[PDB]
């Protein structure tokens, strides 16, 4: 670790020659990079939402006319038994008396009981949910197994299309991030003509040349990142301010997921792979052209 | 031992710059190849460190041939000529001082040796209190001079020159001709290459000319 | 424009020079413009995808029993006076809600009143149009069920305030983001030439002259960077055009997304040029200043 | 006439150039000004055109006062020097016939009189075979022999020469000497710096020897 003093020497005085295009340089790629922590930080939280907040999807079953007074419990008893639904919410024939007459009252009797379906996320499909009515039907007892589907059928088809433009949004900022660094490295490159013929002309070998520049695009990567994660923290703060008196109508106290320490290792790291990849492509790509 | 025979120089234009040269070059001994103005003579004074393909022909270089070889050959054996321009390719963003430790560091000299051998190469040429400053603000009768202090480095077996005294005074073309005289000592070539000829009248050396890129004048 | 012309020769001269690097530097400042287009549709669409929606603000116009349809058309004009935001239906309550009585004879089992729906523009909204509303309302009578639903109507409010927030933080850093990625592009376009710009002043030459090739240099790298994002976003308007059907169908209507019209997209070029008439403009008078005795 | 007050000119490096310059240039004829490597020669005439300021004294030039230009006329009267440089600056990537070609964009040609001059320019050269192509592939000497190509177009009014056949043979040497040598019958005022003395010595014109910045000797 003796000869690469030099190499990680020369970079820093490099950069610092000339301070306010390093400066620039570097506040024009974090702001680059402040967009996919802010995508991330907008996915992350909504996703942890949608296991408790949003979806409910509940089919309404209903039981047998007069056929017992706490049928429901066998009903919850053997559907506990099966895959599918595992938490029944207990809803008997005196539930149904409770729960319907204030129905009544709010819009201006044999009732039978009403069920709660909860198949999570592995079987709330429409293809799987005609699974679900197969074992539901063939228990005696149960009359309706009646769909509710409408706001359900928004609910399947809606999560597809915003997937599926956050995906698109996703490969475009993956290769902004893949391309802008490759264009700030190869342009501060192609700013150095002499040096690059200066070291080769002069006895030398291609790694020498090859390594004061490949440092430079990696610090150049890592100032980005951490510039890029300062920049995002604080509006990381700034949307929990401005969800703090939006979350007090919901009932519940919620807060923001910020940007956690085992993701941004790995956006360290892979923004000093992309420089020491930039750095190769802009210098190997170059030096080639001054041998005849 | 640096031996040639009929080789040639075609570019891209098909301009015939060479056609064919044959001379054999002892070690240690001096030379002052010379032309006109059109005449190839920096050329074939580049074919010697050979960063260009000599086309036609091959060139023989101490016990070897390098005619057409890989990029990891050539750069090692290009540490062992003494590579001044005419043109002053020369690190215009660091200092004077790193400009001449480049073969140093490519050898891989401790830190503590690099001072002295620094000095040691520039105060001969006379350049000490103007160190450890920009090329910029240097004129070219010194920018000249810094150029050739990293040949002068390390003691190379062979030697090379393509114009030194262009923008010197002729005292100081005899006082930078005395400094290339004493490497003669040792066995290292000198290759001369200066359209001068009241300085080479002065002296008697192993004198040839090229005419136009043919033969020997 | 005789003297223009050496100014265009020398950008196209430039530009056609080392046509991977400034085809490498069109692609860096046109995949730039590709998000403030795609965040101005996605604005644009739930504009019109504002025109319905699951939450519906519906009022409690319960009105009396019987006798309040006769009594329903003459109040009904006098309250679209007031505020000239009203849209109220009325539905006859003995025939046309019957249904609704029969809502309770299904399987998940006159005395009650007509039912109205008002829903208002977004125009007027907000508090004020209810303090504006509740003094003359139900003004004959007694009317029950004066108990409202204010639900959705507060989270509707808080909720379009955090994502315009957003909204226009995203958009803020956009023109952030473009107006510094031309300014790097550009200033590393003419620092990668440093004999260009002393030569040219070293031989005595005009000012304004220097100026000339590299303010139109940028200009048309400004107004090529954005042609390329716009044969770029309709490509992924048309890749992702194809899952609007199934979820279109869903709604129980059809619905067709916008695009980019010309009115905008010649702000789009002029916005997106004029900064290469900024950013050069100011990098070589910097670059230039550092050289002057 | 050109005329200099007591002036000198030093640097942020602490390095005094010139001590003490005095000397009234007339319209028209040479000057075969020289000293040694670490002189002001080449300084000297970089005050001339008026791309640095000088330390001490006040400059003139023509028949107004060249001191004190704040940026707006020293691009206009910059025009008429075709001041040479030691090293040799090129617009690189840039062909042969539009290199020499520069100093007649900004001064207004028509597009007949470019051709022709660029055509009578590069025959006092004679280099009209290698006009199309770029300064890489041209080797020093015929690179030397365009860049002082540049200087005799637009028909300047002063010229300098800051070190020209230092790249050239003795033959072409007298060559280009005569090509300055011509602009006699013209009034033009020649700037002629050099090293050698061999064909200095084989003229007679004006001896301008300087020491350190100081000219001593050469009224
Ligand atoms: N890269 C090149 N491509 C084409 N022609 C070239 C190239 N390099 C040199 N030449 C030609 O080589 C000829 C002269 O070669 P040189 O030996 O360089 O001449 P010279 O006498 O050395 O001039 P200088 O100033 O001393 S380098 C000229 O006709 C040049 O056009
Ligand atoms: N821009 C500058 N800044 C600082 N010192 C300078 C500058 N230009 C020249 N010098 C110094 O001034 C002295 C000679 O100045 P110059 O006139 O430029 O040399 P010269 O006339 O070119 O002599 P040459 O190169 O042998 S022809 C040297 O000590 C230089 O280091």
């Amino acid at each position: 670790n003796e000869q690469v003093r030099y190499a990680f020497h020369g970079a820093l005085q490099d950069l610092k020659s000339k301070p306010f295009a390093t400066f620039l340089t570097v506040m024009v790629i974090a702001i680059s990079l402040t967009l996919p922590s802010v995508c991330y930080m907008v996915y992350k939280n909504v996703n942890q939402a949608a296991t408790q907040y949003y979806p409910s999807p509940q089919i309404t079953v209903y039981l047998q006319k007069t056929l017992d007074d706490d049928a429901a419990a066998g009903v919850v008893a053997q559907l506990q038994a099966e895959q599918g639904v595992e938490k029944v919410n207990y809803l008997s024939r005196e539930d149904a008396l409770g729960e319907f007459r204030n129905w009544s009252g709010f819009g201006g009797n044999p009732l039978p009981a009403v069920a709660v379906v909860i198949p999570k996320l592995d079987f709330q499909g429409t293809e799987s949910l005609n699974t679900l009515r197969d074992r539901i039907t063939q228990i005696n007892g149960i009359d309706e197994v009646r769909m509710d589907d409408s706001w359900f059928a928004r609910l399947a088809a809606l999560t597809g299309l915003v997937g599926r433009v956050s995906a698109m949004i996703g490969v475009l900022m993956v290769a902004a991030v893949f391309l802008v660094i490759g264009n700030s490295v190869r342009l501060s490159i192609f700013a150095r003509r002499d040096s690059i013929n200066v070291q080769k002309l002069i006895g030398a070998t291609d790694g020498f040349i090859l390594r004061p520049f490949l440092y430079g695009g990696a610090l150049l990567g890592f100032s980005g990142a951490l510039l890029s994660l300062i920049l995002s923290e604080i509006l990381v703060l700034r949307l929990s301010s401005a969800v703090a008196e939006v979350a007090q109508v919901f009932g519940t106290k919620f807060d923001i997921n910020g940007l956690s320490f085992d993701e941004c290792l790995l956006l360290l790291l892979v923004c000093s792979m992309i420089g020491w990849v930039a750095a190769w492509l802009a210098t190997v790509q170059h030096l080639r052209h001054f041998t005849p | 031992m640096i031996r040639f025979e009929h080789v040639s120089k075609a570019y891209l234009g098909g301009r015939q710059a060479l056609q064919g040269v044959t001379f054999h070059m002892q070690p240690g001994e001096m030379a002052f190849l010379t032309g006109h103005s059109g005449a190839g003579k920096s050329t074939l004074l580049k074919l010697i460190c050979g960063i260009e393909r000599p086309s036609a022909g091959k060139i023989w270089f101490s016990g070897h041939d390098i005619t057409r070889l890989k990029n990891r050959e050539v750069p090692f054996l290009r540490r062992q000529i003494g590579m001044i321009f005419q043109d002053h390719h020369l690190l215009m963003d660091r200092t004077v001082y790193d400009n001449v430790a480049i073969p140093l560091i490519i050898a891989g000299a401790s830190g503590d040796d690099i001072r002295r051998r620094v000095s040691a190469a520039l105060d001969k040429v006379g350049l000490l209190d103007k160190a450890k400053n920009f090329p910029i603000q240097l004129s070219g009768g010194e920018q000249q001079r810094v150029g050739i202090a990293r040949a002068v480095v390390n003691k190379p077996a062979v030697l090379l020159a393509d114009e030194p005294t262009g923008n010197l005074d002729d005292a100081l073309s005899e006082g930078i001709l005395r400094l290339f005289e004493e490497f003669n000592r040792v066995g290292v070539t000198v290759l001369m290459a200066t359209h001068d000829i009241n300085l080479i009248s002065r002296r008697s050396y192993r004198m040839l000319t090229l005419s136009d890129g043919h033969l020997h004048g």
